[PDB]
């Protein structure tokens, strides 16, 4: 299971 | 012409605390329907320059119905906060699913494969959005086991057939090839993200993987995509033209869009029409009791109790037709 991530804006 | 207040909801449990904000189970007073509610401060928008996903996602949700879009039933907002009053999806996350099962059978995946086809398919051709986010996080289920898309504020607008965007942004496990070469790209990053979501559902892992982004990154740019000896060649057809690394190659790269991978053979007897209507069968329901069991959302949040400035964002407001 991975880690759960968050999106970006740049 | 509906306006709304805190006052005509009851607040029910934490569903997620977000980066912004929280999500919260309400209920509406006068109706007795439940939402998730979306309560952002304004004073937080401002200082971390989300104004601009805050209303792209508010212009999105007001312009857009498909029964795999998370509806917007109203926006408002307070001196203090901005609100969002959406289809509440009682199913949680896939992302909650994968971790427990580890994969999805390819009859599993094939099912909410073809339920985001139909909403890539409306947004692109329909509304003229690329939604640019796919990630398990992002795909929920709602109580019958149907695919509902939520997170629509790092859409972009107005994108028609070739159009092409610049700005960096997404989540980095999901980012295609052409978007870290940071050239403009085109609506097809959408049709990577679908490989990638489709892969983790079918092989129990990313496709490229590395804690660090920017090694990932090499990955995602350098690495030639395998499989699982177990994997079914139209499984594997599928997946490696959704992953094709020049867009101008990709599976729906081309100017017929969404109905390339409608086409294909993995979708084979598939009816899209059907899928709209969501004739076909759920693989999966969710053992939801009733609409304020939340046993498919995490443990940190349901648990939390807190039971019930800035500027003024022009026209923000807003209430769907019945
Ligand atoms: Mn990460
Ligand atoms: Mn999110």
């Amino acid at each position: 299971g991975r880690p759960r991530t968050t999106x970006f804006a740049e | 012409k509906h306006r709304v207040t805190m006052n005509e909801f009851e607040y029910l449990k934490l569903l997620g605390k977000g980066t912004f904000g929280k999500v919260i189970l309400v209920k509406e007073k006068a109706t007795g329907r439940y939402y998730a509610m979306k309560i952002l401060k304004k004073e937080v928008i401002v200082a971390k320059d989300e104004v601009a996903h805050t209303l792209t996602e508010n212009r999105v949700l007001q312009n857009s119905r498909h029964p795999f879009l998370t509806a917007l039933k109203y926006s408002f907002q307070t001196h203090d906060r901005l609100c969002f009053v959406m289809e509440y999806a009682n199913g949680g996350e896939l992302f909650f699913h994968l971790s427990r099962e580890r994969v999805f059978s390819e009859d599993r995946a094939r099912f909410y494969g073809a339920e985001i086809v139909s909403a890539l398919d409306y947004l692109h051709s329909e509304k003229n959005v690329v939604y640019r986010d796919l990630k398990l996080e992002n795909l929920m289920l709602d109580k019958d086991g149907h695919i509902k898309i939520t997170d629509f504020g790092l859409c972009k607008e107005g994108i028609k057939d070739g159009a092409t965007m610049k700005t960096f942004c997404g989540t980095p496990e999901y980012l295609a090839p052409e978007v870290l070469e940071d050239n403009d790209y085109g609506r097809a990053v959408d049709w990577w993200g679908l490989g990638v979501v489709m892969y983790e559902m079918m092989c129990g892992r990313l496709p490229f993987y590395n804690q660090d982004h920017e090694k990932l990154f090499e990955l995602i740019l350098m690495e030639e995509i395998r499989f699982p000896r177990t994997l079914g060649p139209e499984a594997k057809s599928l997946l490696s033209g959704l992953l094709k690394k020049d867009p101008k190659q990709r599976l729906g790269g081309g100017s017929e869009d969404a109905k390339e991978i409608m086409q294909h053979r993995f979708f084979a007897g598939i009816v899209w029409q059907h899928v709209y209507e969501k004739k076909l069968s759920p693989p999966f329901k969710p053992q939801v009791t009733s609409e304020t069991d939340t046993r498919y959302f995490d443990e940190e949040f349901t648990a939390q109790m807190i039971t019930i400035r800035r500027p003024h964002f022009p026209q923000f407001s807003y209430s769907a037709s019945g």
